[PDB]
């Protein structure tokens, strides 16, 4: 960033919302702004960092406001070397050859399968709408979908362009994913879709045909791309997405520098528990749209978790709100719990808590993101800390039950929160969080 | 002859000794005891002694005993002289063993002792005193500790408990201020060209990858509780952790030093995420950081200089970031020109910043941060050949926070800075 | 454009486990896993089964029904396993030894374990319990029962490494998973003080850590993926070492796997969820670098071998 | 200040300084090796600080003796080399050396006062 600071008019003329022309710089330097929020850049400054600072993988945006998902932008092969930027999306893919029955058994369980896990609601992302030959019955289908109600973003698979060219207009408010581009279509897909810049899918046989095709419709002019790896298995399609994620990385190349779509319903076909195994593959190997055959708790529960772990940035951990989290609906007579802002422990006691079925008021000081035994070493997770939170979170509408359950990490805390608690009994718990409900039922 | 030991199975004390029974506080109408603070005088030591002067397991008190108390307070000297004897025991060991008295104390339930060297007291209630506790059975704890957990440096452990007003002021002044004062020398006068080995530290690498911590003695580990004599005591101890030596060989500038040994040690502790640092810049190749650094220092060119920001400070700087903004951008284990995390310690130091011309290029600094690092920080300046008080050209955010106002109070003030050639 | 041609000076080493036409070998790659395009992957993962040495009383509902005429019986139990299902190997973990719950004298696990291991012909896996203490003796009484088998002992952590490695590798001719907690470091200090004991990368695996997924599973995927970096790309010898991840002593024991449909009707059927959590915990970490998985679950087994085996075929 | 002074007279061009240095290590007195005895002496029989485990190590044979080399160079003689050739010969046959001098300066620019040297020169007692 000290690079592109050369480079600023170094004005600090405040006028792109930043007080200091090094503090633009580095806002660009990691990528978050673009360059050219500068007013007073030389042209020819602009003209060398625009190469200089553009990001070697193309992030991809899709949907509209509530349902717009970026899709890209990645600059590590490992998430411990820097963080993972962009998380994967799925889709659901309904065909025009269904029957009545399946698309209103699949519309209802994009519908049903949505729930929220540590402030993130998951739920279906994309309905993958695809062509099986009869025009009338897609746009049937691509309409009862619209009408049906689920909150999805869409993708249109469609080879051929007269079809897309009627099938676009229904759902071309909406910023859908266009897919379908060939060696031999490729032009009429560009002129279909630049219009109102949206992302066009690009297919082929093989990652040097993929590249060519790439190069083709660069040399068009169109950038607003999504490639799609082929592979007439699955050992072959996982060749081919590693290979176009390490050649844009390791090699540099901006020509596969786009975010992947890999059809998992094709290469599983329709298997839970395969899919379930590629999409686990796939959210760690570079997959970036997966596409299945349906959606259920089952696939879910194991597939919305390992995403949200691995797309945590590893610098910042992540963590819940603070102060009183009401569990069991804890209103009089309920003991009351103290442990650490971390997500994943407040996510355990939470749940030990609820499978006890007893009221817990639970209270959440402020401790860095860090676990139990880590953050009291790092100096937040301290008895001072804890007796402030509970003096103004607002503990004190309870009267009599006043119980305070501490993690048995922290046993050196005890004196500390007797001495600035005098009123509180102050009762040291287990080491584990197993314990909780056995100790609660006593 | 066959150096056999034989290891402590339990400790001989009535009282129970658990590692829970920290952080206790016990109520001051039970305190039988209380020695230390401001009404009494209490000290402790441990020091390193040939195998004649210290013999094996003799615990000896002299004095008056807790029992001849009869108030409901006590009140008397407490002096603990421990002798330590071994063959890999040093010196410089000496403050390491020291600390651990702090836990090895508060483990025992019935007794608080906190404080440093003659700053500590200890309290002492009366149910240990019903459960049968002496003071004999300070020296049994103490040297059962000292056997166990430093057991490879130290071979024969005496501890001897004074309570009589004038052998406990005898002893302090033959031992342990003498002790005090050449650990203060030795702590002060270490450079990096006396001594011939760093050390690197990778205990961060479990939340930053790539980070390799270099502890010199005038560059202390940027997490502000591990220095050049930590790092030689944890590598005695725990030969397989993470302070390991590094030999200063292969030297290719002095200045902004660069070691041929120091690049390949970083290179491989790093798993090969950093190839050259540098340990006495910013600019060139700087040393990474990972996020438990208590200040940030950052360039500013305009200034021709270098701010400072500690973690407490919440407003903006004149770089135009926060804390946590700098802190995002430096930590983490990648090296970024321009921007460095430290701790208190380096700031004053003549190894900071001495590629760049040294701790003269500070022109920015938290108000705190400059009332309390200013009075080493004038010692440094005028080894610099500047004025008394060279803190007071040192700009606060009281004083101006824009960068504008910032060179202004420079120019005004006639800011060494100002007259150095460009930082970058 | 150029191929990625990513080269790697370092290789992992091999372990074998078990004795005659059924051991079999972890390691031996000297590429990142299933990445048949960049060189030679050594061995194929391995997946074993988990049994237990007690009757299995917190295992859901359609895994007792699983194994309802077998379970009294641990050596009944490893038989039909070994029958039915056939894995790689089986994980007989001693639940029994548990200080926490019904302890009981090594003696009698031992006993357990040298009926099991000499009835079934698979290699065998003996785990113990999560104290380090009783884990100690455990594993002395096991290793000297079960002589002669080339088991696998699990859980010889740093602070009772001495005795499983002694009682193990140096007297009985076993092998041992060196268990560290999700770090790099850490396992790199227990196979350095593995090899300073006297016991070299042929005669232990590794265990990095294992997790559930959406439990603190970040951290086991980038453990595996700096150890597999460090001991390949670096060629750092102290981490050449296969790894074994035991897949279902977590993913069987969370909340989306235990609760049955009458606790949660929306999740739909118990037995997919459970196989699910293990089928995508188990993808996980064979991605990331794991040689070996523990399962309970023979469905998840099946879908296990059968994605190992699209994957390299 | 005079020796100082005369920098300034240097002509760095008639300057030539071989780049052979070796490490020694010195300061042996009677006091000093009776410290260093100290460190084999079991501290439940003693006595400390005697010669008395050089005293045993000699009756035992396990030390053959202990020779003296003194002594300055002379023209008549190839320089240091009956000095290295007589301090070798002596500790290959377990004959400790104590050295002084113009000898000991030959044995510390040849490399002998060194501890290394003892598992490179010195016979398996000594
Ligand atoms: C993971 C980890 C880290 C990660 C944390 C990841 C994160 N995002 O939080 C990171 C790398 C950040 C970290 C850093 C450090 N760590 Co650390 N860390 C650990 C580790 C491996 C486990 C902690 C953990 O994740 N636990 C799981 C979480 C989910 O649970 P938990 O919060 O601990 O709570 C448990 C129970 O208490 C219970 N519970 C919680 N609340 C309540 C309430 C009640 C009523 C009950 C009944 C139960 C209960 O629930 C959990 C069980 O399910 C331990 C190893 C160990 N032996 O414990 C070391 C350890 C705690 N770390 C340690 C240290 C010292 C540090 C550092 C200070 C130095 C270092 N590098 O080692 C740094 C921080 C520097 C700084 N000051 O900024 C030491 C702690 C020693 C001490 N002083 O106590 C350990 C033991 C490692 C070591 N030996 O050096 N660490
Ligand atoms: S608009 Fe440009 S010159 Fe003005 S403050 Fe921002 S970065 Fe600096
Ligand atoms: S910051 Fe401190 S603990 Fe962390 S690696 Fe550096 S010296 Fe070690
Ligand atoms: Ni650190
Ligand atoms: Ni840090």
């Amino acid at each position: 960033g000290l690079n592109i600071f050369k480079l600023t008019p170094k004005k600090n003329c405040k006028d792109c919302g930043f007080p200091t022309c090094l503090a633009f710089s580095m806002k660009v330097a990691a990528g978050a702004v673009e360059i050219g929020k500068c007013p007073h850049m030389s042209d020819e400054a602009m003209e060398k960092l625009a190469e200089a600072t553009a990001p070697i993988m193309k992030t991809i945006t899709i949907g509209k406001g509530d349902n717009e998902y970026k899709l890209g932008g990645e600059t590590v092969l490992f998430r411990h070397e820097k963080t993972f930027v962009n998380r994967n999306r799925f889709a659901v893919a309904f065909s025009d050859s269904m029957d009545d029955a399946e698309v209103d058994a699949k519309i209802q369980h994009i519908k049903d399968v949505d729930y929220v896990r540590i402030g993130e609601q998951m739920k279906t992302e994309f309905a993958a709408i695809k062509y099986a030959g009869n025009k009338d019955k897609y746009l049937a289908l691509i309409n009862k979908i619209k009408a049906s109600g689920v909150k999805v973003a869409y993708a249109l698979v469609c080879e051929d362009v007269a079809v897309m060219k009627e099938a676009l207009p229904l759902v071309k408010d909406e910023n859908p994913l266009v897919y379908g581009a060939n060696k031999d279509n490729f032009k009429e897909m560009v002129e279909l879709v630049k219009g109102d810049k949206l992302a066009l899918g690009v297919k082929a046989d093989g990652l040097e045909a993929l590249y060519g095709l790439v190069e083709e419709i660069q040399k068009l002019g169109y950038k607003n791309l999504v490639l799609d790896p082929g592979g007439k298995s699955i050992k072959e399609a996982f060749e081919n997405t590693v290979q176009i994620r390490r050649i844009n990385i390791e090699g540099q190349d901006r020509t596969f520098g786009y975010p992947s779509i890999i059809f998992l319903d094709e290469l599983t076909k329709a298997d839970k528990f395969m899919e379930v195994a590629l999409s686990t593959l796939f959210t760690l190997k570079y997959g970036s749209l997966l596409v299945l055959s349906d959606m259920d708790y089952s696939r879910a529960l194991p597939l919305y978790s390992i995403r949200q772990n691995v797309f945590t940035d590893p610098q910042k951990p992540m963590t819940v709100d603070l102060g009183i989290h009401g569990i069991n609906n804890p209103d009089e007579n309920s003991p009351v719990l103290c442990t650490v802002d971390f997500a994943l422990t407040y996510f355990l006691v939470s749940g030990e808590v609820e499978r006890s079925k007893v009221p817990v008021w639970m209270v959440i000081p402020d401790a860095g993101g860090y676990s139990v035994l880590t953050s009291w070493a790092a100096g937040k997770f301290t008895g001072a800390a804890i007796a402030d939170e509970i003096k103004k979170c607002g503990i004190a509408e309870k009267t009599k039950n006043r119980t305070l359950l501490i993690p048995g990490k922290v046993a050196v805390l005890k004196g500390e929160l007797e001495e600035l608690l005098p009123d509180w009994n102050i009762v040291i718990s287990s080491t584990e969080a197993m314990f909780i409900p056995k100790l609660l039922k006593e | 002859a066959r150096n056999i030991k034989i290891k402590i199975t339990e400790i001989p004390i009535p009282v129970s000794f658990a590692a829970a029974f920290e952080g206790e506080r016990i109520r001051k109408n039970d305190m039988l005891a209380e020695f230390g603070g401001n009404k009494t005088k209490a000290w402790e030591l441990v020091m390193c002694a040939d195998q004649g002067e210290v013999e094996d397991h003799k615990i000896e008190v002299i004095g008056p005993d807790i029992d001849t108390i009869d108030k409901a307070p006590g009140r008397m000297p407490l002096g603990m002289l421990i002798k330590v004897s071994g063959t890999n025991m040093q010196k410089d060991f000496e403050p390491v063993l020291e600390r651990r008295l702090h836990y090895f104390l508060n483990y025992i339930e019935g007794v608080m002792h906190v404080g440093q060297r003659n700053l500590t007291w200890v309290r002492i209630g009366k149910e240990a005193f019903e459960k049968g506790f002496r003071l004999k059975h300070f020296g049994e704890v103490i040297y059962a500790k000292m056997l166990d957990e430093f057991g490879s440096v130290v071979d024969k452990c005496e501890v001897t408990i004074i309570t009589d007003p004038g052998k406990a002021e005898e002893l302090e002044g033959k031992y342990a201020v003498p002790r005090y004062k050449e650990r203060d020398a030795r702590l002060e006068s270490l450079v990096d060209e006396k001594v011939d080995t760093f050390y690197s530290c990778n205990l961060c690498q479990s939340f930053a990858p790539a980070h390799v911590c270099i502890v010199t003695p005038e560059r202390l580990g940027l997490c502000g509780a591990v220095s050049w004599l930590d790092a030689k005591a944890t590598l005695e101890l725990n030969p397989t952790g993470p302070c390991q030596a590094v030999p200063k060989e292969g030297v290719v500038d002095e200045n902004l030093g660069i070691w041929e040994k120091v690049n390949e040690t970083v290179s491989k502790i790093s798993q090969g995420a950093v190839t050259s640092v540098t340990l006495y810049s910013i600019l060139q190749d700087p040393m990474t950081s990972c996020g438990c650094f208590e200040c940030i220092t950052g360039i500013m060119p305009e200034a021709n200089g270098v701010v400072m920001v500690n973690r407490e400070f919440g407003a903006t700087t004149p770089l135009g970031m926060t804390f946590g903004e700098l802190a995002s951008m430096t930590g983490g284990g990648v090296q970024t020109p321009g921007f460095m995390g430290h701790g208190r310690q380096f700031i004053a130091s003549k190894k900071f910043m001495k590629g760049e011309g040294g701790l003269g290029r500070i022109v920015w600094m938290p108000k705190e941060l400059k009332d309390f690092v200013a009075e080493k920080l004038n010692k440094t300046a005028k080894e610099l050949y500047n004025i008394d008080n060279f803190a007071d050209m040192i700009c606060d955010e009281t004083i101006a926070t824009e960068s504008e106002e910032v060179v202004k109070f420079l120019e005004e003030k006639g800011h060494p800075a100002l007259k150095m050639d460009p930082i970058m | 454009f150029k191929k990625p041609t990513q080269k790697f000076s370092g290789k992992i080493g091999e372990v074998e486990i078990g004795t005659g036409e059924k051991a079999l070998k972890l390691g031996g790659e000297s590429v990142l896993p299933f990445y048949t395009f960049d060189g030679d992957t050594g061995n194929t993962p391995k997946v074993g089964m988990e049994i237990l040495d007690v009757y299995p009383e917190d295992w859901i509902d359609p895994l007792k029904d699983i194994y309802k005429d077998v379970a009294k019986d641990p050596v009944k139990w490893a038989q039909f396993v070994e029958e039915k299902y056939s894995p790689d190997f089986i994980c007989l973990r001693l639940i029994s030894a548990d200080p926490n719950g019904t302890d009981a004298a090594p003696e009698d696990c031992a006993k357990t374990a040298k009926a099991v291991v000499e009835a079934i012909k698979t290699p065998l896996v003996v785990a113990g319990t999560g104290n380090h203490e009783k884990d100690a003796k455990l594993f002395e009484k096991v290793a000297q029962e079960t002589e002669g088998h080339n088991i696998l002992l699990m859980s010889a952590v740093e602070d009772n490494y001495k005795s499983v490695g002694a009682a193990g590798v140096m007297a009985y001719n076993d092998k041992v998973v060196a268990e560290s907690s999700v770090d790099i470091n850490l396992a790199k200090q227990i196979n350095i003080l593995m090899n300073q004991l006297g016991i070299d990368n042929t005669k232990f695996v590794d265990n990095v850590g294992c997790a559930a997924g959406g439990y603190g599973y970040e951290y086991v995927i980038s453990t595996l993926d700096r150890v597999k970096l460090a001991a390949l790309g670096q060629d750092d010898k102290t981490l050449q070492v296969p790894i074994i991840s035991p897949v279902s002593f977590e993913a069987c024991k969370v909340k989306e796997a235990m609760d049955s449909e009458e606790d949660s009707p929306q999740w739909g059927s118990q037995e997919d969820r459970t196989v699910s959590m293990e089928v995508a915990t188990a993808s996980g970490v064979l991605a990331s670098g794991t040689d070996a998985v523990i399962l309970r679950h023979p469905k998840s087994v099946e879908v296990i071998r059968n994605f190992i085996k699209e994957l390299l075929g | 200040k005079e020796a100082i002074l005369n920098f300034k007279n240097r002509d760095q061009s008639k300057v030539m300084i071989p780049e052979l240095k070796c490490k020694a290590i010195l300061g042996y007195s009677v006091e000093e090796i009776i410290n260093k005895l100290d460190k084999v002496v079991n501290t439940q029989i003693g006595p400390m600080q005697t010669v008395k485990p050089l005293a045993d190590v000699l009756v035992s044979g396990v030390l053959r003796g202990a020779a003296a080399v003194v002594g300055c160079n002379n023209p008549k003689v190839v320089q240091d080399s009956a000095h290295i050739e007589t301090i070798k010969g002596l500790i290959k046959n377990d004959v400790i050396v104590v050295v002084t001098g113009c000898a000991a300066q030959a044995a510390a620019k040849y490399g002998l006062l060194q501890k290394e040297a003892a598992e490179k020169y010195a016979g398996p007692g000594l």
